[PDB]
């Protein structure tokens, strides 16, 4: 289906183009906007505009003009028009900020398994943390999730 | 039982939140065995950064062999130990024997990582994903058997593990002598038996880090049973086997004494035994 | 002589809301009603949510809740795409506390309850419907609470804050009025609370004429409750009307509610971060580009206090990336961030930070 749009005022605009041998189709008034939508063999199409007695095309869309002076717009119905995200995808074509609370809320500080940890809040995953270089050697930590479990890895590392 | 394992994955095992701990083979061995006691941690995963990649575990194992190999007295300082990197020990103890990295990945069965974990002859094994070459987790027997026990809704007879000369020590036997014992057999757990063959205590690979969380390794002359101080579990052969996998889960150890009437030893059944039995 | 999309002829514009006209739509035959959302293509294109309204249907296409607006399909054309979705003849519940009243304990209990749970169902999607109002809360005829505008909503990904100041600022959480950085569920849950607060009472907690005022109560956090109010859900109410995000309550201290948890249906339900330099924040950039540089780091300076950064691996030779960004601890500090961006990976992330670390400040 492809949307025929008037956006203009008058008391009768109508429709005509090749798809409908030029015969006046009418348009059903909202605001400002005159529409029928109706669907289109996918290829080339002329339409004009019959609005409050007489012919014309829609300026900001895409004419052709005749051999015989005769003033047309044109519409290319397109395959990839039809189908959403193809129609998406053509489309398609200062001071720091203030640190998040949530960045200092930590698993590995916060009887049971030493090797076991909470539950992180997703907005802190992929952070690294470090403990202070004692010792000439430095302590890296980060918490990653592998699939729907959790894994907070150190590295002891000397530098 | 088999054919459960050869089904589920082993990432339905990896725990939703838990903690791993890698070393860079440039740290010192000392500080590591010190950081697998400060993570309470028995194993931790080894990256060679020259390689780029993981090359093996640091176990406890490790500790058991650096002691035991390079002490010399209580009077001296086991300077080896003191000033040693991951990486000159690891030349050291695997020379001309040379040994690479056993893992297992997430997608991979669990029969697959119980056959590795005996074909390997190994008690803790990594999960590495193939994608990423993270490693995730690290496979212990004692959680492979806890969710058989879950999935589970004689000894004589069936005759599992170990039974005949079995590696044991004294009340009076030094932490050093025993350490040999953990070195030349190679077993996991060594029963401490009285003026009678009747056992009293168990000192196992576990106890050992009691050494350095505590920093007493510099005296290894001191009797079993003096290093046992910071702090039994036995079954018989008329048992069953499901009654025995029962009290080793109930109690979380990885072992039981095979004993007799009056507390005299007679055998062994270990986790790798039972896991074996069940492939 | 009539407009058709689908076999439903397109009626009256029932609102415009966030991104285009919603109209009803009648099926020819079955006399069936529908909401339908106009987005024109080009004029989507003018303002640049292409990729808000591609992400928008990808989610609301898979969700299916009894309390959120379900999209029933999505209708392309070449010139506009038509959004056919649930159509519920009780309109706004604002013109609903508009009309009649507030509303009893028993019936905003229940409304609440409805809301909740959508609320929830969305963040159990990693979706945060920011702009969470009772105009944008509808009602169908058996009075079921219905989640409507998504326009304003945006996805939680893993290590990452929004920072949209976007909704209406009476329903505003403080940290947006304030255009702070959030998690996103938070600020749902103060926009939830400002909701039950109308249930209630009839009127908004926070609300005034003068902007400043209405503004400086909603960081104050401060409102009145009525004397008809339940101490139990004013013990509620102070939970989720927390100016600190930390402090506030979460879906599951709610579900532990006691006045939540009232006949409730079962149908529904020392380390440190990174480093802290004391200098100028844009000598801190300077001091660390001549040190990513002096790594032979290959990286994209997106704002001037974010960056976005590459390492080709000498022994993989399998490219590992990493984005820094700085924020500002005190009237006196700041720390530089460090998160890992997906393609040991993890090791290879370390390996990278701590380079860094070993030439920089605190
Ligand atoms: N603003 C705006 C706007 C629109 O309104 C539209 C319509 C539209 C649909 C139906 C009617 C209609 C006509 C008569 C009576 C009842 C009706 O609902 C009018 C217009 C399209 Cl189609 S694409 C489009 N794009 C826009 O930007
Ligand atoms: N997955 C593995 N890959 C390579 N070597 C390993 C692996 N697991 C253990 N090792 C090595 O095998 C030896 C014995 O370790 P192990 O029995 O698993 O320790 P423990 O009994 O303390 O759990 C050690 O030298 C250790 O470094
Ligand atoms: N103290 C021991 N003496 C002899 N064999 C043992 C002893 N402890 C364990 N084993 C055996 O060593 C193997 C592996 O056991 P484990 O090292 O304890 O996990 C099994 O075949 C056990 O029966
Ligand atoms: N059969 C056993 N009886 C009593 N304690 C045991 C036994 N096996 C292991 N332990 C204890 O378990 C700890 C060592 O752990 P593990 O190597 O997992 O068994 C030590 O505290 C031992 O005393
Ligand atoms: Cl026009
Ligand atoms: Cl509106
Ligand atoms: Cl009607
Ligand atoms: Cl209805
Ligand atoms: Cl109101």
């Amino acid at each position: 289906p492809t949307v025929f749009r008037w956006t203009g005022g008058g008391k009768e605009v109508y429709l005509s183009g090749s798809f409908n041998n030029w015969s006046k189709l009418p348009l059903t008034r909202d605001q400002n906007n005159f529409v029928a939508i109706l669907d289109l063999p996918e290829g080339e199409h002329q339409y004009k505009f019959f609005v409050d007695g007489q012919w014309t095309h829609d300026p900001s869309e895409p004419i052709v003009t005749s051999q015989l002076g005769t003033v047309n717009n044109i519409i290319q119905v397109k395959k990839t028009d039809f189908e959403v995200f193809d129609a998406l995808m053509v489309d398609s074509q200062k001071a720091p900020p203030i640190l998040p609370p949530h960045l200092l809320q930590v698993i590995l500080n916060k009887s049971c398994d030493p090797a076991l940890l909470p539950e992180p809040n997703h907005v802190m995953l992929n952070h690294l943390y470090a403990l202070s270089i004692k010792d000439g050697v430095m302590v890296l930590s980060a918490t990653h999730r592998y699939k729907k479990k959790y894994v907070t890895t150190l590295l002891y590392k000397p530098i | 039982y088999t054919t459960f394992m050869k089904s589920h994955r082993c990432y339905d095992l990896i725990p939703t939140s838990s903690k791993l701990v890698v070393f860079d083979t440039s740290l010192q061995v000392k500080k590591a065995f010190f950081a697998l006691v400060t993570n309470g941690v028995r194993a931790a995963p080894l990256w060679d950064s020259k390689k780029q990649s993981f090359v093996g575990m640091l176990t406890i194992t490790d500790f058991i062999n650096i002691l035991h190999r390079y002490y010399k007295s209580a009077l001296v300082q086991i300077y080896e130990l003191e000033e040693h990197k991951i990486e000159t020990w690891r030349e050291v103890y695997l020379q001309d024997s040379f040994k690479p990295l056993v893992c297992i990945s997430p997608n991979a069965s669990l029969f697959d990582a119980v056959s590795s974990l005996i074909r390997n002859k190994i008690h803790r094994l990594p999960v590495i994903d193939p994608e990423s070459g993270n490693t995730l987790y690290i496979l212990t027997h004692k959680r492979i058997l806890k969710f058989l026990k879950l999935f589970i809704t004689s000894l004589e007879e069936l005759q599992i593990g170990t039974y005949a000369n079995i590696a044991m020590v004294r009340t009076t036997t030094p932490v050093y002598v025993a350490l040999g014992i953990f070195v030349q057999h190679r077993v996991s757990a060594l029963p401490v038996v009285d003026e009678k063959g009747r056992v009293v205590d168990i000192y196992s690979k576990f106890d050992v880090i009691n050494l350095a969380a505590e920093k007493t390794y510099n005296n290894l002359d001191v009797s079993v049973t003096k290093a046992l101080q910071h702090r039994v579990l036995k079954c018989y052969l008329h048992e069953t086997l499901e009654a025995i996998i029962n009290r080793l889960v109930e109690a979380e150890v990885h072992r039981l004494v095979v004993v007799d009437e009056h507390d005299v030893v007679k055998g062994i059944v270990s986790l790798s035994d039972i896991l074996q039995a069940l492939v | 002589g009539r407009v058709k999309i689908g076999h439903y002829i397109l009626g009256d514009t029932l609102g415009v809301g966030t991104f285009g006209k919603v109209k009803v739509g009648k099926h020819e035959l079955t006399g069936h009603k529908v909401a339908v959302k106009i987005l024109n293509r080009q004029k989507i294109r003018s303002l640049d949510v292409v990729g808000k309204i591609r992400r928008e249907i990808q989610n609301l296409k898979l969700f299916r809740h009894p309390h959120i607006i379900k999209l029933y399909q999505v209708i392309s054309t070449p010139s506009d795409i038509f959004m056919v979705m649930e159509y519920v003849s009780g309109g706004e519940l604002f013109d609903y506390i508009c009309k009649n009243g507030r509303l009893d304990e028993k019936e905003s209990r229940r409304l609440f309850q409805q809301i909740l749970s959508g609320v929830d169902y969305c963040h159990r999607h990693m979706v945060v419907h920011r702009d969470l109002k009772p105009e944008n809360v509808l009602l169908d005829a058996h009075m079921n609470a219905k989640i409507a505008d998504f326009g304003l909503s945006n996805m939680m990904s893993d290590g990452e804050f929004l920072r949209t100041s976007c909704g209406s600022p009476n329903y505003a959480a403080p940290e947006v009025i304030s255009g702070r950085l959030y998690a996103g569920p938070e600020v749902d849950i103060w926009s939830s609370g400002v909701i039950l607060y109308a249930l209630l009472c009839g009127t908004l907690p926070f609300d005034d004429d003068h902007v400043p005022t209405l503004f400086k109560k909603i960081c104050d956090g401060i409102f009145y409750t009525p004397q008809y109010l339940n101490p139990s859900v004013i013990s509620l109410l102070k939970h989720m009307l927390q100016v600190d995000p930390m402090k506030r309550a979460t879906i599951k201290d709610i579900r532990e509610h006691e006045w939540f948890k009232q006949d409730l249906p079962k149908y529904l339900f020392k380390w440190h971060l990174g480093i802290r330099s004391q200098s100028r924040p844009n000598d801190i950039m300077a001091e660390v580009c001549r040190a990513i540089k002096q790594l032979d780091y290959e990286w994209k300076v997106v704002n001037p206090y974010y960056l976005r950064v590459r390492r080709k691996n000498p022994v993989t030779s399998t490219f590992s990336k990493m984005s820094l960004q700085l924020y500002q601890v005190d009237s006196r500090t700041y720390l530089l961030d460090f998160r890992s961006i997906d393609d040991s990976h993890t090791i290879e992330f370390f390996e990278m930070c701590a380079n860094l670390i070993k030439i920089l400040a605190q």
